[PDB]
């Protein structure tokens, strides 16, 4: 994260880092969305263009964590991989379309103080709050800077962009399954995913029940927060229908 | 139906250092 | 860089 903060103690209780067995390492950050899912972008497990091809017996999921390097007995869990699902027409090979995939535990995991599960919007919720000039959330122990780390988990609020104006700061390819959020170049302000915060979790919490959901996937970006340029999010309701078929039918 | 519902905040009747911002930008 | 994880964990 670029310009944010520490992650306050338990703020972000479904945030999941995703975690490389060997060599131990943090590939991706990933949301919990109930004992036995986690949901992540797609390109964190697959991505021809750099032999990424992961199998669930080459990674490991570190739920209910606040420090990035430290092994936090007691509070922190660690999950195995059952199975992994990439959704079908994840366009890797142009401009990361329907960059999502769900990963089922091999076992529930246990919420508490630092685990809990975060919604998934509906066609209404998103409706009202995904908006140009709202506002969202963004966390991770991704780089604080494009080219050190962060010790703790960190956190920006992010305002979303209209549509034209997304599709207007890049050559890439934009699809109605993502949209972008960050501050212009004029409002004066910076702030940004980055490095690491892949598979991150962008939410907002709804005024209405007071709860929070999950809206976006951190997705891709040109760079880290420079100038003119926005971060683009997987839009997870729009997909959604998509969550739904592969967690109904493989257990829940 | 308990998501979305963090233990040591709205559960707890807490709010965190930034949560304002985001209710801010609704309301414009 | 990452401190060791459980033995088990593996």
């Amino acid at each position: 994260i670029v310009e944010g903060s520490d992650a306050e103690i338990g703020m972000s209780p479904w945030q999941v880092m995703l975690f490389r067995k060997s060599p131990q390492e943090l590939l991706c950050g990933a949301s919990l969305i109930s004992d036995r899912w986690v949901l992540t972008a797609a390109h964190c497990l697959l991505y021809p263009p750099w032999d990424k091809n992961f199998t669930e017996n080459d990674l490991l999921v570190r739920i209910g964590k606040h420090s990035r390097t430290r092994y936090e007995r007691n509070i922190e869990k660690i999950s195995m991989l059952e199975k992994i699902y990439i959704h079908p027409r994840y366009n890797w090979r142009e401009n990361l379309d329907r960059d999502i995939a769900l990963m089922k535990l091999k076992k529930p995991v246990a919420f508490s103080d630092y685990i809990h599960p975060v919604c998934l919007p509906d066609r209404e919720t998103a409706a009202s709050l995904l908006q140009a000039g709202y506002k969202g959330r963004v966390t991770g122990w991704g780089n604080l800077k494009e080219t050190g780390q962060p010790s703790v988990l960190q956190v920006v609020n992010l305002p979303i962009v209209e549509r034209p104006v997304c599709k207007d700061s890049t050559r890439i390819r934009i699809t109605d399954n993502m949209f972008c959020a960050g501050y212009k170049p004029d409002e004066g302000k910076r702030g940004d995913a980055c490095e690491g915060d892949s598979g991150g979790p962008f939410v907002m919490k709804s005024p209405f029940n007071n709860r929070w959901y999950q809206m976006g996937i951190v997705s891709w970006g040109e760079g880290c927060a420079r100038k003119g340029k926005y971060g683009f999010y997987t839009h997870v309701f729009r997909l959604k229908k998509w969550i739904q078929k592969v967690i109904d039918q493989f257990g829940e | 139906a308990d998501c979305g519902l963090r233990p040591l905040f709205e559960k707890k009747s807490l709010e965190d250092k930034t949560e304002r911002e985001l209710l801010e930008s609704y309301i414009d | 860089d990452f401190e060791e994880i459980p033995g088990e964990y593996l």
